């Protein structure tokens, strides 16, 4: 997808969308869990993340939703702290 | 622009309705402007440097 | 009237701005940084409107106006100087005579006297 | 002429040089309008920012590319927190209240 | 030299809005540049060599990284004498600059802080 | 910086009281020096390659 | 539970007045002294313009004195002296007053167009206003006896009415007295009795003044500020960092001027306040008090009134408002000498060694770190420093896919700035694609671009799917392809085609790719014969795909292996069948529109690849012997000034008129101009014989010179006929014709004589030039300037109505057809058949479906289609009233910037317009823009009646038309001047012509209608296009016509005042929320108004976006008397204050926060 970035936009329509949901996945990669879907064959996260777009994984829902699981993973599986401070201050 | 005296054109519209409106100027080589021109009721001023 | 009539009828719109044309077709002392931005102000942007707002708010420098009031002379002489600067000493003499009426005023000095010498 | 980083004027946090480095190049009216057209909205947002007169933002945004992480994290560009002090310096008060 | 001295003194002077090559538009002050900011560049060195220090005290031993710590004042503001140290260690004076001076000794070899110096 | 007062300690200090402002051929160009001139001041003494 | 007291996120910024004690609030001290900096120590002196304890500590973290030093202070004063030890750059930050005497006057609500303290008071500026506050004469302040309540009194008159009374109308004069003035005012009760009064019985011979007045007092007293404000008894000072006075080189400081300006206002309040102690004579104390008057309004606004010297400069000193009245470097940048880069693809540049190294070097170093190779930060830079080999392959990896965007001078549309993928080139010169070079409009004469590094994360997405060369490939002003090949590669392609007959040709057939060795392996030629071989073609319809349909044709040498080259679909050989001139470009937009992006993209390189490489196999020049003149030349020209010779002997002998032989000459040598044009052209176009089998044959000429004029490539008749024909007829300063053309040409020799006439139509031609280049921006200013704030929104809207498109016609007596003037236009509703069915309602007109509009034969030619002129949209523009037109192919995404893209390809074909019943032009497309009336504006029919004689010449008087019919008359009025067009007792309809001159769009859009004006706006402002043969869409005319018609009149009665001329925004949107409130009667019918680009501009929501181009000190004045604020949505304004743009890549963050602001 080094030359459009074209196929991308038609999975997901106006191209500032794209911009900001590839961006979006791209600052996942490159700072953070990286985990691409997509071999990466020495292309950066900026084209990464729209290789994934045009293959037809990971758009705006599907990142949000899997932020949804992921904030349930986080404080769900991690519950056992919080309630200990919440009889902190009674 | 040479020193001495010329009139000058200002030929064309310079108040609508069109007419002429001939002025002179004298340019000094050192002191003030010395002018002389026509108003639209063919009057005559001088300007001072 | 004059310089109402003479800017209106004359702009309409004058084209191209012609500033250098009616400054001349005012009164009072020319050559002036104070009545240019009064006219840069009205001419164009509020077009039609401007033109008489203008009107209605038609119908100047430290040193001149102060020596306008200096103006007022009444200079003295010989006589007049001495005449006011004796008033003065006389204006004066009346205040500490009253100051002398006062005894706190002697009473202190002579306990502020005290500390003085007493260091 | 080639510029990452370099000094800036005392008056206005902007990028210039000719002592050791080159002062960076000239953006303008003519540019803005067309980013604004294309609607890069973050490179305009950058390009207003902290590529040119943010002072904590230029060097935050920079020790994050050192870092390899990118992002921005913008602020309010000397070049107009100096208007508001200017236009504060007159009679007139200009607040930036929240909601 | 006094004359050369009241010389310096004379002049308004200058003031920064004078146009100068006559650009669009040139202004004396618009050349002055900041002096008092540091190279964003120089600012992340100093950042990464405190990470640097961070992680090199972290070599070596308790009575050792607090002794190198406290003395040359770093991560504690107010830097303390061979007293005030060797006396919150019992063993007073040279014991503690021993142990100073060994601190030193370890670090012979790695390039970390040796390339942050130039 | 208490960080760099340690580095100095760590290699040897001299931390001259001086700084540093040698006229430096900018970075890019490259050529041969074909003459030097040196203006001293009228009451300072001049140097040895002056 | 909010409420934080940081400095979080804000929504909207205010402007108001600022009471003395809001000046307080700012206060961290007060200057007491107009010491600035210490004679010796060069220290900051206790309580001046510059101190440490008011303002900021000099170094960083030690205080004044040096009784702290490091950060163990960063919280507590100092003991000897109250220094904050935090920041210097606290000293950039804080505010500070000075607290003056007696009141003073701030110079902006004083003498500042409407004298706001003036008009508020209801009294006169530099006449009263000056008199009272300057100590002449004294006002009144209330009097329940003889004096009224504001007259002027002199010194004998005050005496003599306080004499008569007193005691009991105290008023005082100067600053204080208007102070008390504005105090006394009560504007709540002024603002019920003037409303009582200025509405009892009174015509339209007050309502002006009333209607005016009563609107500005109502917005003051709600606005929240009180007038005691107007003039301040707090000054504040400016942060010291703002106006520094910082040592040179070598002693010699350099200051602000606001240090003089604080230094004198300073003293003079000083002396003031000293003399307020000592013996006060009244002409002493009062003088003075005019003195600090002039200091403060000298500090605060210059201007204004003579303008305070000092300084030794000859010159004014720059004041606080002259300091924000009326650019922006960036870090990670460079530019350098651009030169043409074949081998490169066109989503490619080169980018130098050097120059890349620079420029990424905050990549670098953290790469570098990253892997290894260096074991911390400097030791980068060090290893960059020192360019180690490693460190370049490095480079290689951090520009990998990290998009570079370039920049040229003059950036007249998108186009301007477009992005690259970073190629490594051993050189100190930047190399740019050989397409992508003409809408740079950039030639290698030594133009010089600019390159920009996207660091942000986002703003290397924004570059590679926006801002990418690849994904523009038409251009947004006209639908066609912008990259387009040009000169060298069309002649490539043009010598690829041009069938010659025989010559090493004959019908040898085969099959494509097998020619390819037949070429190289010589034997045949290349540009025979024709000939015929194996034409695999790809179609595809209805369900697409693709159908093969393989044949023989009988194509060239050149048409066969060209064919290689072409993609998968189009209809192949019949494209390249043709030659290479026009249709080069057209083939191009044809496979873009039936293909996509990608077979398209990779087609143009391939279309460059070839033309070149066989345009340097041809290797066309040019001899002398190329540019051959006619041999009737000499004929033609004796024969010329033969007729011209009788000519002058009849004029000698009376006959013909002299007056204007001049002209029939002139004509003479202008067709005997063009026969030697002609002449010229049909010798070096066909000549030529070959030797075809049997010999004797003609084509055309492979003249080079004609190769290059038959491609495109720089070559147009005009300069052709100079080069062997004839100059023709030759301008004269003047501005007449000289009567003697140049009869010679560039081939052969030019006498000294004719080549003195000839300089003149140079130096007119570059000096024209010199002015319509910047008088091309100047418009383009404007257009963006009104236009830069609409962007396409809530998606789309419904509505039907919309300009009925129909084929411009000049043809009514000179036959010119262009029907292509709808496509990607979003239908208006099912626009009929000769039959039934057909088109759709909402369907946009695609580029296939518009051919398909020739299907339904030459009977269909008018379209209703939605235009941005209409669209019942809101603060924004329906996608579907849109279009489509773009790089792109599809609609306009939502959330676009119609605006600027808009005017931005209206005013890009500036450069070629040439300044004058027709102006013609630049200055004739800036005319319709501004909507002026005519010199000579012609007279309409307001209502359909019968026309008959009002009066005679009865006025006044000047003649008299009154069309009355059905119900009331009305008397329009004929000045003599001018004929007439409609005889008495006729009847009109409703805008008729009675006039038959030019028309005013004022009356057009006020009578006729809206579509109407809009027509007329469109199809007048291309007719100049047209001449100039620049072609550009309709829409962007539309959409600046669209804000052009932004607000409108109110005529009835509603919740909005009347005569307020309102914008249709608010307007709608209340009457759509008041037929369905309470009533439809509490509202009225507006009423569209026509105005022009820059009266529209004028009016704006922002007060910080008309702060960027109108008058600032006016704008920002008036705005701050109501307690105005923006809050936030513009384009301009929130650049300034340097945020995310409320569109395109942000938008969604605008909406978001938009929504946001809902809760309070
Ligand atoms: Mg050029
Ligand atoms: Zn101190
Ligand atoms: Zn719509």
């Amino acid at each position: 997808a080094r030359v459009t970035v074209q196929d991308a936009v038609e999975k997901i329509g106006n191209r500032f969308d794209l911009v900001l949901v590839a961006a979006r996945r791209a600052r996942q990669m490159q700072v953070g869990g990286k985990d691409p879907l997509v071999p990466e064959e020495n292309d950066k996260t900026t084209v990464i993340a729209l290789r994934e777009i045009e293959e037809g994984l990971i758009n705006n829902q599907i990142l949000d939703v899997r932020e949804r699981q992921e904030q349930q993973e986080q404080e769900a599986a991690e519950l056992q702290a919080v309630t200990a401070i919440a009889e902190g201050r009674r | 622009r040479s020193p001495g005296v010329f009139f000058d054109s200002d030929k064309g519209k310079t108040h609508s309705s069109g007419k002429v409106l001939y002025n002179a100027r004298i340019i000094p080589y050192r002191g003030s402007w010395l002018d002389f021109e026509f108003d639209p009721k063919d009057n005559l001023f001088v300007r001072i440097d | 009237q004059s310089q109402l009539k003479l800017l209106v009828t004359r702009g309409k719109e004058q084209g191209y701005l012609t500033y250098a044309e009616v400054n001349d077709h005012l009164p009072e002392d020319i050559v002036d940084s104070d009545q240019i931005e009064d006219i840069i102000q009205m001419i164009n942007d509020m077009g039609i409107q401007v033109m008489e707002e203008a009107p209605d708010a038609d119908d100047t420098d430290p040193v001149r106006m102060y020596m306008r009031e200096m103006g007022t002379v009444e200079l003295l002489t010989r006589e007049g100087e001495i005449d006011i600067a004796k008033r003065i000493e006389d204006g004066i003499n009346q205040v500490q005579c009253s100051v002398a009426e006062y005894p706190e005023a002697i009473t202190y000095l002579l306990e502020q006297y005290d500390r003085v010498e007493a260091e | 002429h080639a510029r990452s980083t370099g000094s800036y004027s005392l008056v206005t946090q902007q990028p210039l040089g000719g002592k050791a480095q080159f002062g960076g190049q000239r953006f303008g009216e003519m540019e803005v309008w067309a980013l604004e057209a294309y609607g890069a909205a973050y490179t305009l947002q950058e390009m207003l920012t902290v590529k040119s007169d943010d002072v904590n933002g230029r060097t935050k945004m920079y020790k994050n590319i050192v870092d390899g992480n990118h992002q921005m994290e913008p602020g309010m560009p000397e070049s107009f927190n100096v208007l508001l002090k200017e236009i504060r310096s007159l009679g007139i008060n200009i607040e930036l209240e929240d909601e | 030299d006094k004359i050369r001295k009241v010389l310096k003194i004379a002049k308004e002077p200058i003031s920064m809005e004078t146009p100068i090559g006559d650009d669009e538009d040139s202004h004396l002050g618009d050349f002055i540049e900041d002096t008092t900011l540091e190279l964003p560049l120089d600012s992340a060195t100093t950042e990464s060599l405190r990470a640097a220090t961070h992680d090199v005290l972290a070599g070596l031993t308790a009575r050792e990284a607090k002794v190198l710590r406290m003395r040359f004042g770093i991560d504690m503001n107010t830097d303390y004498t061979l007293e005030e140290v060797g006396k919150q260690f019992d063993v007073t004076r040279e014991r503690i600059r021993q142990i100073e001076a060994k601190a030193l000794r370890k670090l012979r070899h790695p390039s970390r802080s040796e390339v942050l110096r130039s | 910086t208490p960080e760099e007062k340690l580095l100095r300690a760590i290699f040897g200090e001299k931390a001259s009281d001086v700084k540093d402002s040698s006229l430096r051929v900018p970075n890019g160009v490259s050529g041969t020096v074909i003459d030097v001139q040196v203006f001293t001041r009228d009451g300072v003494e001049k140097d040895k390659r002056a | 539970l909010k409420a934080q007291t940081k400095t979080e996120e804000f929504d909207a910024i205010k402007i108001a007045l600022a009471s003395p004690d809001m000046i307080r609030s700012w206060s961290f001290g007060e200057v007491k002294k107009p010491e600035t900096i210490n004679y010796r120590t060069f220290k900051p002196e206790r309580d001046g313009l510059f101190c440490a304890r008011i303002f900021g500590p000099v170094k960083d973290y030690e205080c004044l004195c040096g009784k702290y030093k490091r950060l163990k202070h960063r919280g507590v004063i100092c003991e000897k002296c109250g220094v904050e030890v935090t920041q210097t750059k606290v000293r950039r930050e804080r505010m500070g007053h000075i607290e003056l005497a007696s009141p003073t006057a701030h110079i902006w609500f004083l003498k500042s167009l409407p004298s706001r303290i003036g008009l508020l008071l209801d009294m006169p500026l530099r006449d009263i206003e000056r008199v009272l506050y300057f100590e002449s004469y004294v006002v009144i302040e209330g009097g329940m006896t003889n004096l009224e309540r504001q007259q002027i009194l002199t010194e004998e008159q005050y005496l003599d009415a306080l004499e008569e009374f007193g005691d009991e109308f105290d008023a005082k004069m100067g600053a204080e007295a208007i102070q008390a003035l504005l105090k006394s005012m009560d504007l709540e009760q002024e603002c019920e009795q003037l409303r009582e009064e200025l509405n009892e019985t009174n015509s339209e011979t007050k309502r002006k003044k009333l209607t005016k007045r009563i609107k500005l007092l109502e917005a003051f007293v709600q606005s929240g500020n009180k007038p005691e404000w107007m003039i301040l008894t707090v000054l504040p000072v400016l942060p010291p960092d703002l106006r520094p006075l910082v040592p040179l080189d070598g002693g010699r400081f350099a200051t602000s001027d606001l240090n003089d300006l604080y230094r004198r206002v300073i003293n003079r309040n000083n002396r003031l306040k000293r003399l307020l102690d000592l013996a006060a004579p009244d002409i002493i104390v009062r003088n003075e008090k005019r003195m600090l008057q002039e200091a403060v309004d000298a500090l605060l606004d210059n201007g204004r009134r003579g303008r305070a010297i000092t300084g030794s400069n000859k010159r004014p000193l720059k004041s606080l408002a002259d300091m924000i009245k009326g650019g922006k470097r960036v870090d990670y940048s460079g530019r350098s000498v651009i030169t043409v880069g074949p081998y490169l693809r066109l989503h490619q540049c080169g980018l130098p060694k050097k120059m890349a190294l620079e420029l990424f070097k905050p990549f670098i170093y953290g790469k570098l770190e990253l892997r290894g190779l260096a074991t911390t930060i400097k030791a980068a830079k060090k290893m960059v420093e020192r360019e180690e080999a490693v460190v370049w392959d490095i480079l290689d990896e951090v520009i990998r896919e990290h998009p570079v965007l370039l920049n040229r001078a003059p950036t007249l549309h998108r186009l301007g700035i477009q992005a690259f993928e970073p190629v490594l080139i051993e050189g100190k010169a930047i190399q740019l694609h050989p397409l992508v070079c003409a809408a740079y409009n950039a030639d290698f004469d030594g133009d010089q671009m600019a390159v920009h590094v996207p660091l942000t994360l986002e703003a290397q997405l924004e570059a590679r799917a926006l801002m990418m060369s690849t994904n523009n490939i038409l251009s947004p002003a006209n639908g066609e392809p912008i990259i387009v090949p040009s000169q060298d590669v069309v002649l490539g392609l043009y010598y690829m085609t041009r069938d010659c007959v025989n010559a090493k040709g004959e019908g040898m057939v085969l099959t494509g790719p097998k020619e390819a060795e037949r070429l190289y392996r010589s034997g045949l030629a290349s540009l025979h014969a024709r000939v015929k071989v194996r034409i695999t073609e790809y179609e595809k319809d209805a369900n697409g795909e693709l159908v093969a349909k393989t044949s023989l044709k009988d194509t060239t040498v050149g048409r066969a292996i060209l064919w290689m080259i072409v993609p998968k679909g189009l209809p192949y050989s019949i494209v390249n069948q043709a030659l290479g001139k026009k249709a080069i470009s057209k083939m191009l937009n044809t496979c873009y529109r039936i293909l996509g992006l990608k077979p398209t993209v990779i087609f143009a390189d391939q279309i460059m690849y070839t033309g070149f490489a066989y345009a340097a196999r041809s290797g066309a020049s040019v001899g002398i012997d190329d540019m051959v003149i006619p041999e009737k030349k000499h004929e033609i020209i004796s024969e010329a000034e033969a007729e011209v010779a009788e000519i002058q002997e009849q004029f000698q002998s009376g006959l013909v008129t002299a007056g204007e032989r001049y002209n029939k000459v002139i004509d003479i040598w202008a067709a005997a101009n063009d026969r030697v044009s002609k002449a010229m052209m049909d010798n070096l176009q066909t000549e030529t014989v070959i030797n075809r089998d049997g010999q004797e044959e003609k084509q055309v000429s492979f003249n080079s010179i004609y190769m290059m004029a038959d491609s495109g490539a720089r070559g147009s008749a005009a300069q052709i006929r100079q080069l062997a024909g004839m100059r023709g007829l030759m301008a004269k300063p003047d501005g007449s014709i000289i009567e003697t053309p140049i009869t010679a040409n560039f081939r052969e020799g030019l006498n000294v004589l004719q080549y003195f006439i000839s300089t003149h139509g140079a130096r007119k031609g570059l000096a024209d030039t010199a002015l319509k280049t910047a008088n091309s921006g100047y418009l383009t200013r404007r257009l963006v300037d009104v236009a830069q704030d609409l962007v396409v929104t809530e998606d789309d809207c419904g509505t039907h109505e919309g300009i009925m498109m129909t084929p411009v016609i000049e043809g009514g007596d000179v036959k010119e057809p262009l029907r292509d003037r709808v496509l990607g236009r979003v239908t208006a509703e099912d626009v009929l058949k000769p039959g039934t069915a057909d088109i759709l309602v909402p369907r946009n007109t695609l580029l296939h479906e518009q051919w398909c509009d020739l299907l339904e034969e030459n009977s269909v030619d008018a379209v209703k289609v939605r235009s941005v002129v209409s669209c019942d949209t809101d603060f924004g523009v329906c996608a579907h009233c849109y279009g489509r037109d773009l790089a792109r192919g599809h609609i306009i995404n939502k959330g676009e910037a119609i605006g600027v893209i808009a005017a931005q390809s209206i005013g890009e074909p500036g450069t070629q317009l040439t300044m004058r019943d027709i102006t013609g032009g630049l200055p004739r497309v800036a005319d319709l823009f501004e909507a002026r009336r005519p010199k000579e504006p012609a007279i309409l029919a307001e209502i359909s009646g019968i026309v008959s004689f009002g009066k005679e010449t009865k006025g006044k008087r000047r003649l008299v038309i009154t069309p009355v019919d059905g119900s009331d008359p009305y008397e329009e009025m004929i000045p003599k001047w001018r004929q007439l067009n409609v005889f008495e007792g006729e009847r009109v309809e409703r805008g008729d012509v009675i006039s038959d001159g030019p028309e005013a769009p004022h009356d057009i859009l006020r009578l006729r209608g809206v579509h109407a004006v809009t027509r007329y706006i469109v199809n007048e402002v291309q007719d100049v296009y047209r001449l100039q043969g620049v072609k550009i869409n309709d829409k962007h005319i539309e959409v600046i016509v669209r804000q052009m018609l932004r607000k409108a009149t109110i005529v009835n009665a509603g919740s909005s005042d009347f005569l307020e001329g309102e914008q249709v925004e608010y307007s709608r949107v209340k009457i759509a929320n008041r037929e369905l409130e309470a009533n439809g009667k509490v509202g009225a019918t507006y009423s569209r108004d026509l105005l022009g680009i820059t009266k529209a501009s004028l009016a704006t929501e922002s007060f910080i976006s008309a702060a960027s181009f109108q008058e600032t000190t006016r704008v920002l004045t008036e705005a701050a008397v109501a307690g105005k604020r923006d809050e936030l949505r513009g384009l301009k304004e929130n650049v300034i204050v340097g945020r995310l743009i409320p569109a395109g890549t942000g938008y969604a963050y605008h909406q978001d926060r938009m929504r946001r602001r809902a809760a309070g």
